[PDB]
C-alpha cells in the first residue's frame, strides 16, 4: 500500500 | 434500454460531428498560419510550479494583467525528445480553442530561454485539493470526468494526443470548471508514435512495452485518473517506477470496496490491456464512455456550456492571489549576452 504521494515527475525518453 | 430517449441522443450524437468538423477548419487555419511580448514586459511574482526542465506567475507591466508564464531553458532542452516536444507544445497550443484548455496568450523566446505565457488560474491543481480532501465522491469526480473526455474527443478528432493526463496537470478555474496545462507531450499523431513518455503511474502498457501506439493512450489514463480522483491514489502504486510498470503490464486491478460497480464496471473497460476492447478504442469510439451508465446522470451539453454547478469553488482573494498553490524556491532567472541553440530552436 506505499506508493508515490508527491508530485510526479514526467518522463520524456527514458522509463527507468 | 433506452425508449424518443434515443432519437434525442442521435440527433446529440450528428451535433457533436458538426461542431467537431466546424472545430477541425477553425484549428487547421491557425495549425497552418500561427515574439508577441519580451521579457521586460513583465515582474516576477511567483513560482507556481517546477521541473526538470519552471512556471512563473507574472505580472504585465502595461496592463497589470496577471498571466502564468512557463520558462524553458533552451540549453536544458536536450535532453533530445524535449526539443521536439517543446516545439509540438508551442504550436499546440496556439491553434487549439476549448473551454478545458488553458489559453496561451503571448510566446516568444530570448538568449537563454523559450517564454509561453498563459492565462493564469488561481484556484490551483487538482492535484492539491485532492491530497488535501482524501478523495472525491463519485459525483465530484464525475463532474471533473466529464470535462475531460470532451477535451479528449475534441483533441483527438484533431488527430492530437495529449499524453500527460495527471491531477497535477489539471488546474482548477474561478467557476470551479477544470483547465488543462502542460501540452509538453502532445503531439500531432495521424496514426501511430513511438516516443516512451509520460508519468511513469499513468502510462498505458503499450508504451511501457514498447509498442507503437496511438490515441487510446489517453482512454487508459482516463481510467487512471478516475481511479485516482474517486479513490485518492492511483491504481498502479508502488513506490520505484519499475514496480508501477510492473503493475500496469500484469492486467490485473484491484478497487476499493466503496467503489459503486457502474464505476468498476467503466475502470475495468477503461483499464484494458486489450486494445480490441479498450473503451475510447472500438467501433463506438468515444460514446462508449460518454453512454456508459456511471455517466447516466451527465448532461454532455450542459458540461460544454458551464451551465452545471461546480463540486467547489475555489476562493480567490484577488488578482494574483497564489493562495491556492504549494510554495517553491525560488532560483534566479538568468539571461545570457549570448544567444544560445539559436539554430535549434528556430521555429519556436
Ligand atoms: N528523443 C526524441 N523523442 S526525438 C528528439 C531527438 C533529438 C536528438 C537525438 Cl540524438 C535523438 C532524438
Ligand atoms: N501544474 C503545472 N503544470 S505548473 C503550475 C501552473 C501551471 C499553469 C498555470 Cl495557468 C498555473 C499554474
Amino acid at each position: 500500500a506505499a506508493g508515490r504521494t508527491g508530485r510526479r515527475q514526467a518522463i520524456h525518453d527514458i522509463l527507468v | 434500454h433506452m425508449g424518443a430517449a434515443a432519437a434525442k441522443k442521435g440527433s446529440e450524437q450528428e451535433s457533436v460531428k458538426e461542431f467537431l468538423a466546424k472545430a477541425k477548419e477553425e484549428f487547421l487555419k491557425k495549425w497552418e498560419s500561427p515574439n508577441t511580448a519580451q521579457l521586460d514586459h513583465f515582474d516576477r511574482i511567483k513560482t507556481l510550479g517546477t521541473g526538470s526542465f519552471r512556471v512563473m506567475l507574472v505580472k504585465h507591466k502595461e496592463t497589470g494583467n496577471h498571466y502564468a508564464m512557463k520558462i524553458l531553458d533552451k540549453q536544458k532542452v536536450v535532453k533530445l525528445k524535449q526539443i521536439e516536444h517543446t516545439l509540438n507544445e508551442k504550436r499546440i497550443l496556439q491553434a487549439v480553442n476549448f473551454p478545458f484548455l488553458v489559453k496561451l496568450e503571448f510566446s516568444f523566446k530570448d538568449n537563454s530561454n523559450l517564454y509561453m505565457v498563459m492565462e493564469y488560474v488561481p484556484g490551483g491543481e487538482m492535484f492539491s485539493h485532492l491530497r488535501r480532501i482524501g478523495r472525491f465522491s463519485e459525483p465530484h469526480a464525475r463532474f471533473y470526468a466529464a470535462q475531460i473526455v470532451l477535451t479528449f474527443e475534441y483533441l483527438h478528432s484533431l488527430d492530437l494526443i495529449y499524453r500527460d493526463l495527471k491531477p497535477e496537470n489539471l488546474l482548477i478555474d474561478q467557476q470551479g470548471y477544470i483547465q488543462v496545462t502542460d501540452f509538453g507531450f502532445a503531439k500531432r499523431v495521424k496514426g501511430r508514435t513511438w516516443t516512451l513518455c509520460g508519468t511513469p503511474e499513468y502510462l498505458a502498457p503499450e508504451i511501457i512495452l514498447s509498442k507503437g501506439y496511438n490515441k487510446a493512450v489517453d482512454w487508459w489514463a482516463l481510467g487512471v485518473l478516475i481511479y485516482e480522483m474517486a479513490a485518492g491514489y492511483p491504481p498502479f502504486f508502488a513506490d520505484q517506477p519499475i514496480q508501477i510498470y510492473e503493475k500496469i503490464v500484469s492486467g490485473k486491478v484491484r478497487f476499493p470496496s466503496h467503489f459503486s460497480s457502474d464505476l468498476k464496471d467503466l475502470l475495468r473497460n477503461l483499464l484494458q490491456v486489450d486494445l480490441t476492447k479498450r473503451f475510447g478504442n472500438l467501433k463506438n469510439g468515444v460514446n462508449d464512455i460518454k453512454n456508459h451508465k456511471w455517466f447516466a446522470t451527465t448532461d454532455w451539453i450542459a458540461i460544454y456550456q458551464r451551465k452545471v454547478e461546480a463540486p467547489f469553488i475555489p476562493k480567490f482573494k484577488g488578482p494574483g492571489d497564489t493562495s491556492n498553490f504549494d510554495d517553491y524556491e525560488e532560483e534566479e532567472i538568468r539571461v545570457s549576452i549570448n544567444e544560445k541553440c539559436g539554430k535549434e530552436f528556430t521555429e519556436f
